[PDB]
């Protein structure tokens, strides 16, 4: 993996993070408070990094050499550099919302949220427990343990070939689609944390990639790195077409689905389905007249097989 | 935090 | 409309707003954090005004002359002056809760909430899009467009005569009741935003004023400019009378209804009905034993016609 | 009761509270923001004490001698001293989570939450209205009024003998169990506020102590001074055993129950039952397959009698 | 934010 | 504030 994490690199990273903070306090950006909110995320990430350092008082050599922590720190440093490049190389299109540069800052925001979530899953309370992480579906737990043991983080290639023995991937293009879905921190590493998220979202394990095919790859309602405010904004054009709906990953309850939909009374509501898989929510909502037109489209996929 | 409401009626 | 908005007037307004802030940090007031909270509202309003100015860097002449923005700024300035008068001309009855002066500060609070909401609807992201605002019910959309085109804001008189051609108003007293309901920012102007709120609340459009007659004008459960904390406080006297209920506009989800009710287990709960109009919620809740005694009264209106 | 409350003692108390605040800002502790959060609680308690003092401007002699306020201030001072002792006499086991010292700081946190809640119930808006407090169940209201009149706070002994005439307590050990449940502020005084909480939780009044026997004393799912984050953490080991459940008092909606449960899709969800007593929620959840194994145990109590 | 709970049972 | 969700399905 990347290099060992010393004090010099943590104090560089914070200085990068504080630069992204200053950039992001531009009033022309019109940043709204809702998650994911980069103005809370960077400060919160520093705080959890303070926590880790504090509990590794003495044992810095152990922490500095930890594999996950080295990959994490590199991801964090790379992403905060991408955000600084994005502002600089975007000059004034950062301010026109629905410019590409601006969509790119929202996507980073989400990535900064997914990274903080992963770091807290792996280091709850500032201490490394990647090696005892609990994978939430038992079959998926068995897969990881048989393939990688108690490893916290594995390169994409090695993950893809392990997955491929049990759940065959059809092609190069399907594999790249798969990668973008799972690899929430976008760093070409698959964590036990990102694996947990993906197999909870696309359970049951016994048909994993067919489930991911129907709900994401071939479904017009699925929306990849979208936020709550983006879903609301996207549905506005269908305000007069009750039953229009889209769905995505929840950013604050990672592992759970969030469905957005236009009601018959002129509201745009967002829900998080409980005690039922997305399929069943989608089927029943169609049957009850709520989830009819995915992304405002007139046909809806028949998930009833 | 954002507004998530109960599943539809 | 009012005068053009220059730098001198924005820096006056902020100075007024900061005076209301200082007044409102009196510990004798016992202000609670819940929406609507004047201590978050004024600061937030400044922030969105910072945002607007920032995106009109250069084009101040365009912004300064915008019709809605001129009316807005006047409303904001008038209301912050009323609040300063209220403290000064209230001397020490501001501190006795359930004094009139104190109820008047709560009502202003709500007004400051409704204004901020209108300003964000009309200037989402700091840019003026009153002219493309989406009215949420299609019929109501047609009405506005046929009557006023793409105007953002119209004087009450002109609004009343337009409404009156399609939905006849019975009398002067009914017209004044109507005005107080719709005119959420209390400035004798009806925005496309306030119109949207009113027709979403009292839909369907085809019986608009009968709907507003049954649910507000003649219903003992309707409560005009009340907050969540006021509803809770008002229901306390009926704590031992399960089924007592009141309803009002939600301040944080403008356009939606919030029902307050005393349960059979000694709780006071507040709900926001979804995927059904207030009528249906009221009828079904009566039939299921939840919403029985409006404002603790023994008879309940029969909405089942 | 304890001594009269003067200025000297309030300025001592604040100085103690600010010491607990400094101790609690140690990054090694890894304190999470969720209620109960001692970093918001102490500051908030000071603020409500500022409020009280401010409305008793002049009448300090009246406030200083108020019975409830004297007992409160003593409780607040004793508990903030216990927390300072706990850090000092815990040296470095404060930092190992699931050390005893660390569990003890969580329990104090909860106590600091219960005290602030009691002080706001008795002094809503900074003014003493213990004497008109509304007890939420009518029978329980009658009991208090017949036994103690309009008293705000009564010593445990006197409370136990009053209760004992109407709802006989079986033994010394049952009485001590009863005391720990009711006495939320742990100070050997029972407030009208704590009484209200207990009789709302364990209603109906006509079988009070049998209800408390079945749901708390003999139930393996009941969890005494546990927080939301502790329930989530406790259920992790049962992540693969859907139907495992535990319940407790809600800390932010005192008087209401919060049930934690592992779903069939790999989630840990927490709910607050409404318009039904805990018994009925427990029975129906068992019958629908949600609440099966209390604390992960294979048998579940039959509450259906 | 204030507590809004699901419609009554 | 913590996440409390509607009673189970
Ligand atoms: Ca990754
Ligand atoms: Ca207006
Ligand atoms: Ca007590």
């Amino acid at each position: 993996p990347p290099g060992t994490v010393d004090k010099k690199m943590v104090e560089k990273c914070w200085k990068l993070m504080d630069k992204v903070v200053r950039l992001c306090q531009n009033p022309k950006l019109a940043l709204k408070n809702s998650p994911p909110y980069i103005l809370d995320l960077l400060p919160d990430t520093y705080q959890h990094l303070r926590t880790i350092l504090s509990r590794y008082e003495g044992k810095m050599e152990t922490l500095g050499e930890n594999e996950y922590f080295r990959v994490f720190m590199e991801n964090l440093m790379k992403k905060t550099k991408q955000t600084i490049s994005l502002f600089k190389e975007g000059k004034e299109r950062m301010y026109e919302e629905n410019s590409q540069p601006r969509r790119n800052l929202t996507k980073l925001s989400l990535i900064f949220s997914h990274m903080l979530a992963e770091l807290k899953g792996i280091f709850p309370s500032g201490l490394f427990q990647g090696d005892t992480f609990r994978i939430t579906k038992a079959d998926a737990a068995e897969f990881w343990r048989k393939a990688f043991g108690e490893k916290t983080i594995v390169p994409w290639k090695s993950f893809r070939q392990a997955l491929h023995e049990v759940h065959p991937i059809s092609s190069g293009l399907e594999a790249m689609a798969l990668k973008s879905t799972i690899d929430l921190t976008c760093n070409d590493y698959i964590s036990v944390f990102e694996f947990d998220i993906f197999t909870r979202l696309f359970q049951p394990w016994s048909s994993l990639l067919r489930n991911w095919n129907s709900l994401a790859v071939t479904h017009p309602g699925y929306m990849a790195f979208l936020t709550y405010d983006e879903v609301k904004a996207r549905l506005q054009k269908f305000i007069h077409k009750p039953g229009s709906y889209i769905f995505r990953l929840s950013c604050t309850r990672l592992g759970q689905w969030a469905i957005g939909y236009v009601t018959a009374d002129g509201n745009i509501l967002q829900t998080i389905p409980h005690n039922k898989p997305l399929f069943q929510a989608l089927i029943d909502g169609f049957r009850e007249g709520f989830y009819l037109f995915p992304d405002g489209r007139n046909q809806n996929p028949d998930l009833t097989g | 935090s954002d507004g998530y409401t109960p599943e539809p009626a």
